[PDB]
């Protein structure tokens, strides 16, 4: 169900984002942003090094990850 | 456990 | 706020009211029906001074069949 | 279902919109379209000739059209000829300037229903979300505008549409005709936002004075850079492809808001036809 | 100041003429009088207050009522239906979310039916020729956007209050064009607050001078002077709120030239 | 009401009801009133979340008695090269902010009465970690996502502050086995909760043994993503007589069946074992122990200020009054 | 039971039976510089408040207190002073809220004109106070 976005190679950083199937999107923290132990808990399965860096208010259901290059 | 740290090519 | 939930005037008979509204609702086709030679009530084209063709949706653009929201 | 299309008596077609809900009455879209398409009459606009109000259904006759820049948008493998794109935007920008000087907004300008005739004339046909700006109009969430055609002011959650929402959506996005591929094909609002920064620079407080207060303005934004002019290779250096407003100028009050798109070295060619298919 | 503004003003000054109600219905339909019309208007005012309907929609609904009534006789007791229908049609043109018909028949003390409201909405649209974009007073107030001073506030509230007051009193305001009463309301609030006169820019923007607005200006002054004295009022109950900066509290100068 | 003799208490009372922007404009006198405004009784709970901070703007506000400074997700990178005085802030929150290291040092080198810090996802430096050892009253330190400090700075920080109740030293990359060993062999014996998670190839059984022997009063222990726990470390947790919310999530070497062994512990209440319990066996494991809440409470409440499903704006049970709305 | 305390050489007419307990100064008592015309108002308000008797942020005022709000600015200034002198809690809360509400929005210009603050004149420091408070834009 979940979708994994492609990498938007920036300077000194590499990004991506993931949209939830709305059965997990209600299980998302709105005050704090999660860590590699809590978004791996929801069901997101990516490589090692992806960190949540910002939560987009108009779309709470989309998770944004960045990673040093 | 089979190298889970892999983006799922679905 | 029941001060807005009021009945300004004395109640008026509804049968003549709805009969009169239906009179205009049916008389609103005096000129339009004959002008276009189109039976808008039954969605049928009259054999008058207007050409009509039932073309498939694929041919004409999608603005002419865009499903109302 | 089937649509009945008429021709020249000496050409129009029926848009049959049904009313079978009886919950709010006639749809809000219909009242907002019929009322504004009677006082809006330009040679570069589709004309609403007549309307018939049946008790159960509501009709509307429209000037018949075909070219939708399906046909003449993607069905050009070798490409839509450049003289066409020198004229298919001149008339449409004329219509946009007229309507903005006529107290009417068009908002979503999907090239999907941007109907054009064989002779070469360009007319706007989209007026569902067309709230007139005589008095200020607040923003809407459920009012659907296609992701690929939303301004950075609207993506960042501003409150007033004002003008220059319609100036760029089709008066500056003709890259779906000169490149045959959407300039910013986003997948969501954040992804589209980043796609804009990729090829359009980054919203600092120098390009866009006051960008910081933007409701969606988060300082974590990926810091990219301008892509010069490699985005549109076919057109020549016509004032830098009119870089004064090319794509998006991040200042909506400097996005050729005052002057029209006609007082430029561009737009001095002839109107070629396209009667094929 | 955008570059298209003057053309918008010119088009509005051409388009309110075709959309001006006539004075015939005040003495051609003996079933109703201007008093009922005003009571229905006040009804609409609270109603707009209840559902937070925009004042622009109130102006548009009043204009629809005036233009509809001047071309067909309406019986007593059915003016409730046309008032409700006009409010509903006005909301469905400017308000982002139109209230459902059930709430608008609820407001009528549940004395009508949904189908009756819909049938009246059909007829009202039919007679008016489907021309609902009506230039009104508030549209002309905002047409002169803060041309007194760049940071001139607390004066627009009083002018908007004057504009709303002009709606209830049919006479002698049906004769005046919306632009004239708009200018007079824009002038009287300035005279009350800062004591200045008609701003110079509007003199060459509209073409109206301080002598052309005098017949209307008197009428607006007279209406303001008795505004608390006038009974059957609810528009004054809205502008006494701190949102309107209490324009109703301030007394008229009563010394207007 | 205005006078040259109006009571200061009365006008302070009228001020107390004013909002933050109104208070900014409460300086009507442009003179005397100006002073009575910057009184410390007014600025006591500053909810300056988001927004932005100019040079020496957060410093000036912190100077006049602010104790709860909620400033998460903010942009305060502009250098503050101006003399200040020791701030009395006691409950800071700079979670996921974008502060620069230099100005972070400049500000944090003055707060000495702190007892609630949250520097999640921020880049620190040695001087900044050392200067956090000058305020020993810390009972809650959140440090997840941080980086940039050597082992000596961590040793000094964790040896000087001997009162920490809750530490969240999790997912701090640029960590070697030496960092984990120093963090476990020097953490205060008074801690009741810890979150040494995310260290796959640095956590060995010896470190767990040191932790369980040294610290006997743990109530929560989250060793998430620990690939070196095997099947012989359950007797290590059996030595914990107060553990209640052990979360051995994603420990691949752990055999599923022997999770039944963890049911013998009486104090155990919940057990998040996400990632290693296969389908079907999870239901049987839940049925076997009805007293355990297997596979619940996804997120961590360990030293996180704003925990809650509903949108909350109180940091560790403290609600601010002065807010930016 | 029915105590009518001394006034500023005026008329002693009050009950103070569970009524003056709201006034902390009266509580310590069981006058020096009172004023009688609001003092009767203080008595009636205190009676009604005792009838009402059976981070926090709220600003609402009961209908009785909006009706009894002294319209005259000098009357309100005297009422606030009497409330401070008598150490009334509830009525002090009401008058503080009323002064804040009148202060709400408006303008310092209008604020110093409706008040007796004629000391607005400063050594061009208004520019300083405009620059310092420029970190919050609306």
């Amino acid at each position: 169900q979940i979708y994994y976005s492609d990498k938007y190679d920036d300077e000194e950083f590499e990004y991506r984002h993931v949209m939830l199937p709305k059965d997990i999107a209600k299980l998302v923290p709105k005050t704090h942003l999660m860590s590699e132990s809590e978004w791996r808990n929801l069901g997101v399965q990516q490589s090692q090094g992806w960190v949540h860096y910002m939560i987009h208010e108009p779309e709470p259901h989309i998770l944004l990850f960045r990673r040093p290059l | 456990a089979g190298s889970v740290e892999q983006t799922p090519k679905k | 706020k029941p001060s807005a939930c009021r009945n300004l005037f004395g109640p008026v008979d509804h049968e003549e009211l709805t009969r009169d509204l239906e009179k205009h609702c049916r008389d609103m086709e005096e000129a339009s029906q004959r002008k276009w030679n189109f039976d808008f009530q039954n969605h049928k084209p009259l054999e008058g001074k207007y050409e009509w063709q039932e073309v498939e949706k694929g041919s004409l653009p999608e603005f002419y069949y865009r499903p109302p929201r | 279902g089937v649509v009945y299309k008429a021709r020249n008596k000496l050409v129009v077609a029926l848009k049959k919109i049904r009313l079978d809900t009886e919950t709010e009455g006639v749809p809000s879209t219909a009242i907002r379209e019929i009322s504004l398409l009677k006082e809006l009459n330009h040679p570069n606009i589709v004309k609403l000739l007549d309307v018939i109000h049946t008790e159960n259904k509501l009709y509307l006759v429209f000037e018949f059209l075909h070219q939708d820049l399906k046909f003449m948008d993607a069905s050009a493998l070798t490409g839509i000829p450049l003289p066409l794109i020198k004229s298919y935007l001149f008339q449409l920008l004329q219509g946009l300037a007229f309507c903005h000087s006529h107290r009417v907004l068009h908002r979503d300008l999907k090239p999907q229903n941007l109907l054009i005739n064989t002779e070469g004339a360009i007319k706007l046909a989209d007026f569902g979300l067309a709230r007139a700006f005589g008095v200020p109009v607040r923003t809407t969430t459920h009012e659907v505008v296609t992701l690929w055609y939303r301004a950075p002011e609207i993506l960042l959650g501003c409150k007033y549409y004002s003008t220059a929402v319609d100036i760029w959506s089709l008066g500056c996005i003709f890259a779906e005709m000169v490149t045959r591929r959407a300039l910013f094909p986003g997948d969501s609002e954040i992804d589209q936002l980043f796609r804009i920064f990729r090829t359009l620079g980054t919203p600092d407080e120098v390009v866009w004075p006051g960008v910081t207060s933007m409701p969606d303005y988060k300082p974590s934004f990926p810091k990219w850079a301008r892509q010069d002019f490699s985005k549109v290779v076919p057109p020549l250096d016509e004032d830098g492809r009119s870089l004064l407003s090319q794509m998006l100028h991040y200042d909506p009050n400097k996005r050729i808001s005052a002057k029209a798109a006609l007082a430029h070295p561009f737009f001095q060619d002839v109107t070629k036809p396209v009667p094929h298919l | 100041v955008p570059d298209y503004h003057e053309d918008i003003h010119t088009y509005l000054r051409e388009m309110e003429v075709k959309c001006k109600p006539k004075v015939g219905y005040m003495k051609k339909q003996p079933d109703i009088t201007n008093s009922m019309r005003a009571i229905l208007v006040d009804w609409l005012v609270e109603v707009g207050e209840e559902y937070k309907l925009q004042n622009e929609t109130l102006h548009l609904a009043v204009n629809y009522i005036d233009r509809f009534l001047s071309s067909m006789s309406v019986l007593r007791g059915k003016l409730q239906l046309v008032g409700t229908a006009a409010m509903l049609l006005a909301s469905k043109f400017e308000e982002i979310y139109p209230p459902e018909v059930a709430e608008f028949v609820y407001i009528t003390d549940d004395t009508y039916t949904k189908k009756q409201v819909l049938r009246m909405e059909h007829l009202v649209l039919k007679v008016l020729t489907f021309d609902l974009a009506a230039p009104t007073v508030n549209q002309f107030l905002t047409q002169y956007f803060l041309h007194q001073q760049p940071a001139n506030c607390k004066v627009e509230s009083l002018a908007m209050f004057l504009g709303e007051l002009s709606l209830i009193d049919a006479d002698p305001y049906l004769k005046y064009l919306p632009s004239v009463i708009a200018g007079a309301a824009f002038h009287l609030a300035l005279y009350t607050v800062t004591g200045q006169s008609w701003p110079e820019s509007l003199i060459r923007k509209t073409g109206y001078t301080l002598e052309s607005l005098k017949p209307c200006l008197m009428d607006l002054h007279q209406t303001y002077l008795k505004a608390p004295q006038h009974a059957q009022q609810s528009i004054r109950e809205k502008y006494k709120n701190s949102k309107y900066h209490g324009v109703s509290l301030l007394n008229p100068p009563e010394t207007l030239n | 009401v205005s006078w040259d003799s109006l009571p200061d208490e009365l006008l302070l009372g009228i001020f107390s009801c004013l909002c933050l922007p109104e208070l900014l404009k409460v300086s009507g006198v442009c003179k005397r009133w100006y002073r009575l405004a910057s009184d410390e009784s007014l600025w006591q709970t500053l909810d300056l979340t988001g927004k932005n901070l100019h040079p020496d703007v957060t410093g000036r506000l912190l100077s006049q008695g602010v104790i709860a400074f909620r400033c998460p997700r903010s942009f305060m990178d502009q250098p503050l090269a101006e003399h200040f005085s020791p701030f009395r802030v006691q409950h800071m929150d700079l979670s996921n902010s974008v502060i620069e290291v230099s100005t972070l040092h400049g500000i944090l080198s003055q707060c000495s009465k702190l007892q609630n810090l949250s520097l999640e996802g921020l880049r620190l430096s040695d001087p900044i970690v050392n200067t956090l050892a000058k305020n020993s009253n810390l009972v809650r330190l959140n440090l997840s996502g941080c980086s940039g400090f050597s082992e000596f700075a961590l040793q000094t920080l964790l040896s000087s502050c001997s009162r920490l109740d809750e530490l969240n030293l999790s997912w701090c990359f640029d960590f070697t086995e030496k960092h984990v060993q120093v963090a476990v062999a020097h953490v205060s014996e008074t801690i009741t909760q810890l979150n040494l998670s995310g260290y796959r190839k640095n956590l060995q059984k010896s470190d767990l043994s040191t932790l369980v022997r040294r610290c006997p009063n743990l109530v929560h222990l989250d060793l998430s993503d620990s690939v070196m726990l095997k099947n012989d470390c359950f007797q290590e947790f059996f030595q914990l007589n107060y553990l209640q919310h052990l979360s051995l999530s994603r420990c691949y070497d752990i055999i599923p069946e022997t999770l039944l062994e963890l049911g013998e512990i009486p104090t155990l209440k919940t057990l998040q074992v996400f990632g290693i319990v296969p389908d079907g066996t999870l239901q049987l494991l839940k049925e076997a122990l009805p007293h355990l809440q297997i596979n619940c409470s996804h997120f961590t409440t360990i030293a996180r200020p704003t925990i809650g499903n509903k949108k909350n704006q109180e940091i560790w049970g403290i609600k601010c009054r002065l807010t930016l709305q | 039971p029915s105590i009518k305390l001394q006034s500023s050489d005026g008329e002693i007419f009050e009950v103070d039976v569970e009524i003056a307990k709201q006034s902390v100064t009266i509580k310590t008592m069981l006058d020096d510089d009172p004023v009688p015309l609001p003092n009767v108002n203080a008595a009636i308000l205190k009676k009604v408040i005792q009838w009402c008797t059976h981070e926090k942020r709220t600003d609402d005022i009961p209908v009785w207190d909006q009706e009894f709000l002294k319209v005259d600015q000098g009357t309100l200034f005297e009422l606030i002073l009497a409330a401070n002198y008598l150490d009334i809690k509830g009525l002090l809360d009401v008058t503080c809220k009323t002064v804040a509400n009148m202060i709400k929005g408006k303008t310092p210009e209008e604020i110093r004109k409706t008040f007796n603050i004629k000391n607005d004149f400063t050594e061009e420091e208004e520019a300083q106070v405009r620059k310092e408070n420029q970190w919050c834009e609306e």
